[PDB]
């Protein structure tokens, strides 16, 4: 709205965050759900830190199920 | 306009579209980059269509454009489909490179309206002993093959196409539907061995296919065979399994959002088998004649998909687990299989006594097996004696040797007249074949070969 | 289910207090400038990360706006915020002026006539749909050249449609049916 | 370091740790007030986890502190454990007082 509302978001430290990377949210009875990665394809190989790795198998709207 | 896909979810894809350029129901969508067509089947709200992908998805990512084609699922109809292999999408799946056509019709259709129904009871010799003695096939009629896993379906269905299709002197489409691909490769050599390749049009979605595919496959293969009769032709339209379009229907309803109904099934198992099933239907300008296989899951025919599916035929062919297991082919229950042409006024009173004679002998037979089983043969009286020897060389006069099952046996083939089959159940009723052996019987073709077999 | 269902309580919320302390226009500002402000797309970003806190979410939302929220507008805020409830900001000020309007006596009325503007057309019709309605009604006219001649009165789910447009289907529909 | 219980339903208790400091899975758990253990079986997001508690819920309350053991619940193991009765976690039932144990392991393989 107005020229003060549309300042301070520069100061608001958004950021932002790659398309092929994204965060561990919760983790379960095997199933791991991740935020953030946009760019992944239904049966793609997911990398954790430890040399893990996961299959993404529920790529909903705001969470990834792998 | 363009959309992006916002969720995948197994062969299930939502695509969001400008709220005011939303494609229409059943209306095919094509993503960006991916060779791949989504067809959508609900309008979720906001710009959002939910659609099902007619190819993988392994290759599919949140975010892709996808375009509105602004129709359903077009497919070339007419002549430049026969002697032609084609998938669900039309395309053709053989190395003969593109078709010819002229024309392409939506796969989704009304069904012939009430006024446009045609009844015609002229008889179709099959040359199989039991369906031309109990099941009487009609031209441009109704025909199912209701039987479970193994008992020959697809056998029996072959020996028609081969004692009909082949003489029938109109055109013909084979649609394979959660089909082996083994039996799909045989069945083209066998057409282009024959020479009966140029007036079969062949569509084939075998079960290493997507849901998507093995739903729409039956559609495709009915909208060639509607041009066909709408051209004032008589045409033969072949269908490997109706079944496998339910379970796909199964298989997607509960990622479309419907509450699952008894035996889960979809809630809409009755409307989705309506609505296919009224197509295949002789109108006014042409007649389909139409065998589709039935599945019948675990052999119980109360199973709510072959249980609603006997009222859209006109004759029923019933295949039993308990006479397969006997080594008796074809394994036709003849107290179980019926058609609307078993009737005086239409076949005739000599044919409709034997008919109806055979069954109450077989019927009489099913209550005195478990007497026998307990206190044995000598218990019954000389009348029950007498029908018991009759009723099993009646159950054994109805297997046959059919070309089709040579490679199965070993032994050739034999096609029966209807004349023929009508006197050898006359003559073993009456009783004049009391004293050859009831192994006689099996496995032979006409009465006289039975009168060979026993002397060896 | 409907956002409408889930902002329901919260819109209420709102109106019964600002209504018992004389704020229905303070809160009116205050709602609108917060759903504005969620929908900016990197304040919808911040919004939805895992990292932040719900207090976090809530205290950045409150930052940007400033000025335009009274403290109890701000306490607001944060129980939608400890709720999870932040996605839902535009739909609670949409409800909110429904619950006012009709509390003041009002109708927002849309007439879409076929090429017309005029201050002698608007308070000829305003009088009558005034009266007919029972309530103030403010005007919000509009051109939709679609229309042969004439003009379409939408007012809540209540369509008074006297366009030619209109004459036509009906004239359409009597000859097949 | 320190969680909160947030939620008690039967036999299942969720608690509430800071972002940096949240226990891992089959971590053990001890109420303060109570002394009673908890094994973490999932972690749902937010700094909250879920747990099953090796002893009786009843009294227990929301707002509980719960401390964060850095292990899995461990037993003791060998020579000392022959002629002994113990319970879940290692502890002597018999009355025959504490077990000479020279080390104990977790219970998860
Ligand atoms: N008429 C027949 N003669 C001999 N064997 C047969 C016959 N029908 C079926 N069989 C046996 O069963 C198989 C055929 O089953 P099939 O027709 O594929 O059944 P379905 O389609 O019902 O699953 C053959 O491989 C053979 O072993
Ligand atoms: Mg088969």
């Amino acid at each position: 709205i107005s020229e003060i509302i549309k300042g301070r978001i520069e100061k608001l430290d958004v950021a932002s965050q790659a398309r092929n990377e994204g965060t561990i949210v919760s983790v379960s009875d095997g199933i791991v759900r991740i935020y953030g990665l946009a760019d992944v394809m239904y049966g793609e190989m997911i990398e954790f830190p430890g040399g893990v790795y996961g299959m993404a198998l529920n790529l909903e709207q705001d969470s990834v199920g792998a | 306009s363009s959309g992006r896909i916002v969720q995948i979810i197994g062969a299930v894809i939502d695509v969001e579209f400008p709220r005011d350029a939303v494609p229409s129901i059943y209306e095919a969508l094509k993503v960006q980059g991916v060779e791949t067509t989504l067809e959508v089947q609900q309008q979720l709200g906001d710009g959002v269509v939910r659609s099902i992908a007619m190819g993988s998805t392994e290759g599919l990512k949140r975010g892709l454009n996808v375009d509105s084609t602004g129709a359903a699922i077009s497919v070339p109809v007419g002549k430049a489909t026969l002697g032609r292999i084609m998938d669900v999408l039309g395309n053709p799946i053989d190395e003969a490179g593109p078709i010819g056509e002229e024309e392409r019709w939506g796969i989704h259709r009304e069904a012939p309206s009430y006024a446009d129904q045609a009844g015609g009871n002229e008889l179709l010799e099959t040359g199989i002993k039991v369906i031309d003695l109990v099941c009487p096939f009609a031209k441009g009629g109704k025909v199912g093959l209701f039987g479970g896993a193994g008992v020959g379906k697809t056998v029996n269905m072959m020996e028609l196409i081969r004692n009909i299709a082949i003489e029938h002197s109109g055109y013909s489409v084979f649609a394979g539907v959660g089909e082996r691909t083994r039996e799909g490769n045989d069945f083209y050599h066998e057409m282009k061995d024959s020479n009966v390749l140029d007036k079969v049009a062949l569509v084939y979605g075998q079960m290493n296919e997507p849901p998507g595919n093995r739903l729409r496959v039956a559609l495709t293969g009915l909208t060639m065979a509607e041009k066909f009769r709408d051209e004032g032709r008589d045409v033969l339209l072949f269908i490997d399994n109706i079944y496998r379009y339910t379970l796909a229907g199964t298989e997607v309803s509960a990622l479309l959002g419907r509450m699952p109904s008894a035996v889960g099934y979809q809630p809409t198992l009755a409307e989705e088998m309506g609505v296919l099933q009224e197509r295949i239907t002789s109108t006014k300008k042409g007649s389909i004649t139409s065998i589709q296989a039935v599945y019948v899951p675990a052999d119980d025919l109360t199973d709510p998909s072959p249980a609603t599916t006997f009222a859209h035929l006109d004759a029923t062919v019933v295949l039993s687990r308990d006479i397969a297991s006997l080594g008796i082919y074809p394994a036709v229950d003849p107290l179980d299989s019926t058609s609307r042409q078993l009737d005086p006024l239409v076949i005739g009173q000599d044919h409709y006594d034997t008919a109806r004679g055979v069954q109450y002998v077989l019927q009489r037979y099913k209550e005195l097996k478990d007497i026998i089983a307990i206190l044995g043969m000598d218990e019954l009286s000389e009348a029950d004696k007498l029908l018991v020897a009759r009723a099993r060389k009646i159950q054994r006069f109805l297997s046959q040797p059919f070309f089709v099952a040579e490679v199965f046996t070993g032994s050739p083939g034999k096609y029966v007249s209807l004349k023929d089959t009508i006197a050898g159940f006359k003559g073993i009723l009456n009783g004049d074949y009391d004293h050859l052996p009831e192994q006689a019987f099996y496995m032979v073709g006409g009465i006289e070969e039975a009168v060979e077999k026993a002397k060896k | 289910a409907e956002l409408t269902t889930l902002a329901r309580p919260y819109a209420k919320a709102a109106f019964e207090y600002a209504q018992a302390h004389q704020q229905l226009a303070d809160w009116s500002a205050a709602l609108g400038v917060l759903a504005a402000v969620s929908q900016d797309d990197t304040v919808r970003q911040l919004l939805k990360e895992p990292q932040l806190t719900s207090s976090a979410k809530a205290q950045s939302l409150i930052d940007v706006c400033g000025d335009k929220l009274n403290a109890p507008a701000q306490n607001f805020v944060r129980t939608v915020a400890e709720n999870k409830r932040l996605e839902l900001l535009p739909t609670i000020a949409e409800m909110y002026e429904q619950l006012k309007a009709e509390q003041e006596k009002s109708v927002e009325v849309e007439v879409t006539s076929a090429f017309t503007l005029s201050k002698e057309q608007q308070d000829k019709l305003a009088k009558a749909l005034s009266a007919r309605l029972s309530r103030e009604v403010r005007l919000h006219a509009s051109e939709d050249a679609s229309l042969i001649g004439g003009v379409i009165i939408r007012a809540g789910d209540l369509v008074i449609d006297g366009s030619v447009r209109g004459k036509l289907a009906k004239l359409a529909e009597a000859l097949k049916s």
